[PDB]
């Protein structure tokens, strides 16, 4: 949404002025992080931990 | 003599309040169709100076 404003000084029976909110975006992409390791199965096993 | 009143909504005069939100105003209208016809203009007699 666009920002606060101030309201205007206005004649007795003058038509009051549209100033709406505007709005814009502000846009997302989503970049794939990834991360990987393999262990062997004969090293499961064997190891302390 | 007879009096024609005319409205397409009801019988009588037609007096409406309305407001204007654009201006700050209440309207105040009023609105009526009338005709006036003798069905025997005989039947009435003037008095002439
Ligand atoms: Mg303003
Ligand atoms: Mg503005």
């Amino acid at each position: 949404a666009s920002d606060e404003e101030f309201a205007r000084p206005t004649g007795q029976g003058a038509e009051i002025r549209d100033d709406g909110e505007t709005y814009t975006t502000v846009a997302w992409n989503a970049t794939k992080l990834t991360e990987g390791s393999r262990v062997t199965d004969e090293m499961r096993d064997q190891a302390m931990v | 003599i007879h009096t024609i009143l005319y409205a397409p909504n009801g019988q009588d005069v037609e007096i409406k309040d309305y407001e204007d939100p654009i201006r700050d105003i209440t309207g105040v209208n009023g609105r009526l169709h009338v005709d006036c016809q003798y069905s025997q203009g005989r039947s009435s007699a003037t008095v002439q100076y």
